[PDB]
């Protein structure tokens, strides 16, 4: 259940959220908070102020990973995922915080599946 | 006329986590009396706890008043326990088999992983949510859902949009990270199901969201079933 | 004394309030256990009608018989006396002890039980009071509370429908002074009437169809096929007029019947 | 259907023997009996109480039905050999005198002339020296549970003789038939018809007895006690041309249907199940037995019949159940 | 023989057993079709006469109370405030009903030249079918209406197909044979029905 | 005694805190489980009326009623040892008692008192009545919880080492309500709402949530008053027709509202000058 | 007591702080979901107010409420345990404790506090009322994070000696936060808030981070604090006549604020000077 081809805001906010959250849980074996465990309070709220930073620091994350196809995945998920996004705005609306919500559970779900990001990009 | 007692009673069946201080089958007297502001002397006695009778043991269909007082004892009480979810699902099963309702389909006894509704993952996406505060936090004299019931029922987007930034912290809150990525993973496959957040909810949503709410606490206030249900992801 | 008859159609919106609560269990606002619409009854209508009309006069030739405690406080020959003073016998008929057909009479003014078209949804909010009324068991030295329960409607649209006839009114003598001021009424019934549990009402439309002939040479249902009210197309539930949508028929009954839009 | 099926279970319930009225007679809660000997003489205050978590007025014994004493002449009335608490030994709690001792008096007229009647029966020869001895209803104030009657309002006072402690003063084979003929005799002189649930003969009743189970005073059924809802001025009689035994009939059976196994509180409310038999439901009518043990099954016997349901309001009942399917 | 589609919103048939409560009958009563017919049209020499009564919807019972004063109009007292009388009595109601009753008519005994038996009967018909009425007809109350038309034969569905209850004893008409006209003092004599495979037929005394 | 109709609009504005709390769902803004608005209740009003008349009025012939300190019954039954202590009848006492408690009290003459409860003393109907106030935009609730660094008894979470007690005071951004106002003229007739208590009334509704404020309803202020006046005791106009020709509406730059600057707000006193008269209080 | 009804404003900047975390959303302080705009609870300043005064008067007579060393049920019985024991019949006992917590506690002066859970005492309710703050300008907040070199205990370190905890330190990147408060005059009457409790009230508004600090709570700074005073105890004017009169916005090309200077703050004071008063305190 995750819809790709939305042309909203809000789910690709969600989306990117999701798998930066995602990112970050794989960058690092043994934590104890991901970046979704501080920076929800305003993820959605002011979503300039936070997938910036996310993004930004996500080369780290990157670097202090193991695998480089599996980043390269992630990279062309995320890529694909932002390509129905053309700006960031600051103010979002209640309905866009509800489809940020639940395009970013889809796509936490969609991503913690075993066979599914490989079989998507193999038809890239 | 026994036919219609028998599936009246079949249906009533709920969940029921272990733990519970109420039985499988609760008397229709406490039932109904569920439903009453504080005490058993001040009710609707006709279009509500004087009619459950005619509607369901006479193979009949429940009124929407029915619904609105389930919502309002639901917002009143700020939660559900084994006194009002056995009276919500008179309402789907009883008008599909005869026909008054819509088109989405029945329910069942246990915990629905699938249905593809709107009620019934918002109601167990509520519950959740109880869930993970309470296991967060011990000591609680006010739950999340004493805050958002307000609106929890009525327009999923005023509660939803600001209970999503509470939640990451309150998992954060805990101290295991496998019950945190159990639950998790359960929310995960529980709002896959949705589509997406309406603007309100109809009547037709109110006790969809009641009965996922009770089947979600119950199946999550039982033993040990989440982690067993994580284990094969 | 009028010649015509005259098929009304009185469409009344409930904002904020009680149109009509359910004396059978509490005072929920009345709905239809099965459907979901609102069925307003017609006593309530008969009421807001004899309150306009006691405030319009405050004299005779109009009175009210049937006045209320906290407001204002041979056979032919007395039938005839009633007629002519009290409005609400020229309206509801005649009933006293004597008379003909064992002292009644119909009447030319016969409303209907409003029923809605969409099934809408009551409010009880159990709201709190911080005080007693009598010597409770919750009248102690702790707090003295009597909580209750206030019943709203979020938005009631229902639609009365009425029938005045003339063979009635050369009896009752409801003449054309008298069908002025009932229509008088019925445009602002709602408006000089309020309370905290009924709120605000107001008036939608007022559709009337009078008949050439005496007895009427259409029926009630292509009458009421005729004007349509329904919903709007990405409207889901009712708020306001804004997501009604009304439809009349005046291309058939340009014949010999007359329309009146005396509310829109 | 109201009131046809009504009777109509009645009469199967009377024909089976299950403790049913017959012909003049109704289950009616008796807290205190006042136990005497042959000619007078009280003897003990005996008491039939304590029965669920709320304490009841005693226990359910049949005794002759009377004519409601809803009203201001509430001492006109005259009930045959049993009534208020102040019908007997003329006092009362919050009324006081005056009016205590009228009733007083008219029990024992009633109570005379029935005797007169009906003599060489003993048990009215101790109830009609009892009441006028003037000696032992001052020694009856002064017993040992006496305290325990004046505190709770529908106070009933029974009598009873000696040399039985199983039958009541008006369960002896003497007033049954006397009982038997008043109901032949003074309801079947009023009018001719035309009954309702019945269709034959049936003089018109007047005034409806008293409904006791779902308000705290026993109140009418049927009965327009007004002047607005009678048809083309009865005047309370004619508006429902029902006939007294079939009047009776029902309201014995709503009396009996509201006490025993039948009887559920649903909510603000006092219904009652039962079925046609030809009841054993084992469904509706355990509503409150333990914890709903499973029971609903298919045993092939799936009766009919509907399910009444009465309502109490500000004077009068209020039918809100009815479903046949 | 006539066929009449009474239809309206609400139905309240208030029994005669239960005057206080007006509880609605499972179908329409005789005394109510023979009023309706009288509302519709009626002359001093017509006799309305029900035949047949048919069903064509559920049963649907709503529990509604109204609330009425206990004290008659006179011309003693001026007013009466209900507020004084209230009574809060019963009465139920049928939401969606809709009968096709089969009635006739015959002739009485004060007719004198007007007594037409084919001009009486053009005339419902013409009023059946143009919408002409002396009264708008109730049904059981005047507070619902009565979308009545004069069908041939069948036009809409019935739900009672096979055998299902029997409604016991329901009320007739009230005897006017021993009334003078305007009568106000008569009785209320009810019968009973038979086999309900598609309503109830009405025998005549 | 007043001899015209009055309908008043009143467009007020909650900057922060609960315009009216729910007691079903702890305190929470009553909105509309249909579309999302708010709904405050009439209530609410008046006791807002009563509070701000007794921070300014609080003299003879202007009663307010207590709240909880003080039975109402005390002041029940002292009120008939007054002009009717018998010579008066039970018939029509209560008559005469509602007539000395219009003379006496204000709230009364302005809404009313239930006394019915055990012995008559009167029954006014209401000559002025307020409806609930709705919102043009769905309002979005904040809920904002609160905790406590102590406990108030011997709870069961009171340990040793930090007793934890929450609370839940909810708020609001912005809400924007809009109530309505009937005032007629038998009823003041029958009571005596004259043209003072008519003036303090608007003065009231002019200023009411700035006098009396709390910590749950946060920060209430008022925009406008439009009120209609008509010429005699008739309806020339419904009340619909004559309410949505001043009607507010939403930024057409923006959706969400945090102030008065995002609406906007159009009146039309062009065939209002027929029988009425129009005035404005508030703004 | 006092007889005028007091409106201040107080606009304070917090620079690089936590004012008020939000305590379902782990600590992060509370803004608005639906347009990025800051929020602070009244509670957070009632409390600071309450530090200010405990670390200023400490004497007799004005009782702060201690922490949680101290059930609050041993003050309520030591407050009962007085002139009003038993002889003074709970009717107007109740009163009796509330006035003699109101001459004693200042926190019941001055805001209140509930006495009716476990012994009753009455419900007072307060004059100072205060709401929550506002941001001008939608904040954005940063979430930092932090870490602690040592465990707390054996079950959240290591496996050897590799002990760490991690850490959490939300924080303010710059925020002016506008804030409202009223003083009435009939609850004032009730209680005994005179003009030395004004003073005081006027003092912690003036200087209230400047005490109550902590390491969550930031540089927080005072700028400005205007207070609308009336000559009676009627409505004057409405509250929105005299708010929008302080106008404060963001400057030209200013995208985000970082000091004083950047927001562009305008008080209207040209027709206010017929009965009212105004005076800028902390401006």
């Amino acid at each position: 259940g995750l819809d790709r081809n939305r042309q909203d805001i809000g789910y690709v906010l969600g989306r990117l959220f999701a798998v930066l959250e995602k990112i970050q849980a794989e960058a690092n074996p043994g934590l104890n908070a991901t970046i979704a465990d501080r920076y929800f309070g305003s993820a959605s709220s002011t979503p300039i102020a936070v997938f910036g930073t996310l993004m930004r620091l996500l080369p780290h994350h990157l670097n202090k990973l193991e695998f480089e196809g599996r980043a390269v995945q992630l990279q062309w998920e995320i890529r694909q995922i932002l390509e129905h996004c053309q700006r960031f705005p600051n103010h979002l609306n209640l309905e866009q915080q509800g489809l940020f919500a639940i395009g970013y559970y889809h796509e936490t779900q969609f991503l913690f599946t075993k066979d599914a990001l490989k079989n998507l990009f193999n038809e890239a | 006329l026994s036919e219609s007692i028998a599936a009246w009673y079949d249906d009533l069946q709920m969940v029921r986590g272990e733990n519970s201080p109420y039985p499988e089958y609760m008397p229709l007297p406490r039932l109904l009396g569920n439903l009453v502001l504080d005490g058993k002397m001040e009710n609707l006695p006709s279009d509500l706890i004087a009619q459950i009778t005619d509607a369901a043991l006479n193979n009949r269909v429940l009124p929407v008043s029915l619904l609105q007082a389930a919502l309002r004892r639901n917002k009143a009480e700020q939660k559900i326990t084994y006194g009002r979810a056995s009276l919500l699902k008179a309402y789907i099963n009883r008008a599909i088999r005869a026909g008054r309702l819509k088109n989405m389909k029945e329910l069942t006894m246990g915990l629905d992983r699938n249905r593809q509704d709107i009620g019934y993952v918002l109601g167990r996406l509520f519950a959740v949510l109880e869930k993970i505060q309470a296991e967060a936090n011990p000591g609680l004299n006010a739950t999340i859902a004493d805050r958002y019931f307000g609106s929890a029922s009525s327009t999923p987007i005023a509660v939803f949009g600001t209970l999503m930034r509470l939640l990451p912290h309150h998992l954060n809150k805990l101290e295991f990270e496998g019950r945190a990525v159990q639950l998790q993973w359960e929310i995960r496959q529980i709002l896959e199901h949705c589509q997406r957040f309406p603007n309100h909810l109809n009547l037709e949503q109110q006790g969809l969201f009641a009965i996922g709410y009770y089947h979600e606490t119950q199946f999550l206030f039982t033993k040990d079933a989440l982690k067993n249900l994580f284990n094969e992801a | 004394t009028i010649e015509k008859r005259y098929d009304f159609v009185f469409l009344f919106d409930v904002q904020d309030g009680n149109p009509n609560g359910d004396p059978d269990a509490g005072n929920l606002p009345r709905i239809d256990p099965q459907t979901g619409e609102g069925l307003v009854t017609d006593v309530c209508l008969k009421r807001k009608v004899r309150n306009f009309i006691q405030m319009t006069q405050n004299d005779e030739h109009h009175d009210i018989f049937i006045r209320e405690k906290g407001i204002l406080n041979k056979t032919e020959a007395a039938r005839q006396y009633m007629c002519s003073r009290y409005y609400d016998i020229r309206t509801f008929g005649a009933v006293m002890t004597t008379g003909k057909n064992a002292g009644q009479v119909r009447g030319p003014v016969q409303l209907t039980f409003s029923r809605s078209i969409d099934p809408i949804m009551t409010l009880e909010h159990s709201i709190t009071r911080m005080a007693v009324t009598n010597e409770k068991d919750a009248s102690e030295t702790g707090d003295n509370r009597t909580m209750g329960r206030k019943f709203t409607v979020p938005y009631g649209l229902y639609r009365c429908h009425g029938f005045i006839s003339t063979h009635f009114a050369k009896q009752t003598g409801f003449s054309e002074n008298d069908l002025e001021l009932f229509w008088q009424a019925l445009v602002n019934m709602f408006d000089h009437d309020h309370s905290a549990a009924r709120g605000q009402m107001n008036a939608r439309g007022l559709y009337v169809f009078e008949h050439s002939n005496n007895l009427g040479d259409a029926p009630a249902d292509s009458l009421f096929k005729r004007i349509q009210v329904v919903k709007k197309d990405g409207v889901e539930v009712v708020r306001s007029f804004d997501d009604y949508l009304v439809s009349v028929d005046d291309k058939n009954l340009e014949e010999t019947k007359l329309l009146r839009k005396l509310g829109g | 259907m109201i009131l046809h099926a009504l009777t109509q279970y009645y009469q199967r319930k009377a024909e089976s023997d299950g403790g049913i009225a017959q012909e003049g007679f109704e289950n009616k809660e008796i807290p205190f009996i006042i136990v005497i000997d042959k000619q007078g003489n009280f003897i003990q205050l005996e008491d039939t109480r304590e029965l669920k978590v709320k304490k009841k007025v005693g226990r359910t014994f049949l005794v002759p039905k009377g004519l409601g004493r809803s009203g201001s002449k509430s001492y006109e009335v005259s009930n045959l050999l049993w009534d208020h608490y102040g019908y007997v030994l003329a006092y009362a709690g919050e009324k006081g005198q005056e009016q205590a001792d009228k009733q007083h008096a008219s029990f024992t007229a009633k109570v005379n002339e029935l005797k007169q009647a009906l003599p060489d029966d003993a048990g009215v020869t101790a109830v009609a020296a009892f009441l006028s001895s003037a000696e032992e209803k001052s020694k009856v104030m002064q017993a040992a549970n006496w305290a325990e009657c004046a505190k709770v309002k529908g106070c009933n006072l029974s009598f009873r003789l000696v040399d039985e402690a199983v039958d009541l003063v008006c369960q002896s084979k003497a007033v049954r038939e006397y009982v038997s003929q008043a109901n032949q005799t003074q309801s079947d002189n009023a009018q001719k018809g035309i009954c309702l649930v019945t269709g034959k003969a049936a003089p018109i009743a007047r005034l409806h007895n008293a409904v006791k189970g779902v308000n705290a005073k026993p109140a009418p059924f049927a009965s327009v006690n007004l002047s607005a809802f009678e048809s083309y001025g009865k005047e309370q009689g004619f508006a429902f041309p029902i006939g007294e035994q079939a009047m009776f009939e029902y309201t014995t059976a709503l009396n009996t249907l509201l006490a025993g196994e039948n009887r559920f509180r649903i909510g603000d409310v006092t219904t009652v199940c039962w079925g046609a038999k030809r009841a054993h439901i084992d469904a509706v009518k355990a509503l409150y037995k333990s914890l709903y043990n499973g029971q609903y099954c298919k045993p092939d016997g799936e009766d009919k019949f509907y399910l009444l349901g009465l309502s109490p309001n500000s004077a009068r009942i209020v039918v809100r159940f009815w479903h046949e399917t | 023989r006539f066929i009449l589609e009474i239809s309206g919103d609400l139905a309240c048939f208030t029994r005669s057993e239960l005057k206080v409560e007006r509880v609605s009958y499972p179908v329409i009563t005789p005394s109510a079709a023979r009023n309706i017919l009288m509302a519709i049209l009626w002359k001093p020499a017509i006799r309305w006469k029900v035949l047949k009564i048919e069903i064509l919807k559920p049963i649907q019972w709503t529990n509604i109370r109204r609330n009425e004063v206990g004290t008659k109009m006179s011309e003693r007292s001026g007013s009466l405030y209900i507020e004084d009388n209230r009574q809060q009595r019963a009465s139920m109601l049928l939401k969606d009903v809709a009968y096709r009753i089969h009635a006739d008519f015959d002739m009485t005994s004060e007719a004198g030249e007007s007594d037409n038996y084919v001009k009486f009967a053009e005339m419902f018909k013409r009023r059946a079918k143009k919408g002409q009425y002396f009264h708008q007809p109730y049904l059981g109350c005047r507070e619902f209406p009565c979308d009545f038309r004069l069908l041939e034969k069948a036009e809409d569905g019935l739900p009672l197909e096979d055998i299902t209850q029997d409604f016991g004893f329901m009320l007739y008409d009230m005897d006017f044979s021993k009334s003078d006209p305007r009568d106000s003092n008569n009785a209320e004599p009810m019968f009973y029905q038979c086999k309900a495979v598609n309503g109830v037929i009405t025998v005549p005394p």
